[PDB]
Order: structure tokens, then C-alpha cells, then sequence
């Protein structure tokens, strides 16, 4: 069927002529693609995009040891 | 004899506190060096790996 080899390339080529992402979303595409890229920042964390790691660590006291002898 | 050697193997049970003492706070700062290391290598992942 090299007549349907030439009709779904050339359906093809009329997707490659894209504006702003989906032809036909509307409501749906728009809804989709917020709801899940919360998802992959929900359980995920709050990240920034550039930010670097800011903290400051504090080590264990070295407490001394009382000892009369001999 | 013994009032001797209860001197003599005292301060050699002296000088055992003073090893081990050296070593575990030279290792107990060690142990927080690469830890905060560690924490700026994971967090120069996650900022890549939400991107990916």
C-alpha cells in the first residue's frame, strides 16, 4: 500500500507546521500539561531553577574530662 | 612492690585516654567535612534532575 506510504507522510509534514505547541487543545491540552507538571513538582519538592546549596554545618563540642590521679 | 606498680601501670593508663581522645575528635570533625560536601554534590543533582 505505497499509496498509504505517501498519505500519512504527507499528513505528516502538515503537523510540522506548528505555531505554539498543540493545533486542537484548546481546554484539554492546557489542562493536561499543568496537571502534570505539578505532579513532577508535587511529592517531588520546591526547586528553583540556578540555586545553589546554602547552609551551614556545626560539629560535636569537644568537651573536656575532669581527673585528679595518681 | 606493688605500691610501685600501682604507680608505675597508672600513668600508663594515663597516657590511653590521651590516644583516644585524639583520635575521635580529629574524626568527628572529619565525618562532618564530606558531609558537607555531600550536601552541595545532592544538591547540584536536583536542580539538574528537575530539569531532565
Amino acid at each position: 500500500v505505497q499509496k498509504l506510504f505517501v498519505d500519512k507522510i504527507r499528513e505528516y509534514r502538515t503537523k510540522r507546521q506548528t505555531s505554539g505547541g498543540p493545533v486542537d487543545a484548546g481546554p484539554e491540552y492546557q489542562q493536561d500539561l499543568d496537571r502534570e507538571l505539578f505532579k513532577l513538582k508535587q511529592m517531588y519538592g520546591k526547586a528553583d531553577m540556578n540555586t545553589f546549596p546554602n547552609f551551614t554545618f556545626e560539629d560535636p563540642k569537644f568537651e573536656a574530662v575532669e581527673k585528679p590521679q595518681s | 612492690i606493688d605500691l610501685e606498680k600501682s604507680q608505675q601501670a597508672l600513668v600508663q593508663k594515663r597516657h590511653y585516654l590521651f590516644d583516644v581522645q585524639r583520635n575521635n575528635i580529629a574524626m568527628a570533625l572529619e565525618v562532618t567535612y564530606r558531609e558537607r560536601l555531600h550536601r552541595v554534590y545532592k544538591e547540584i543533582k536536583n536542580r539538574l534532575d528537575y530539569h531532565i
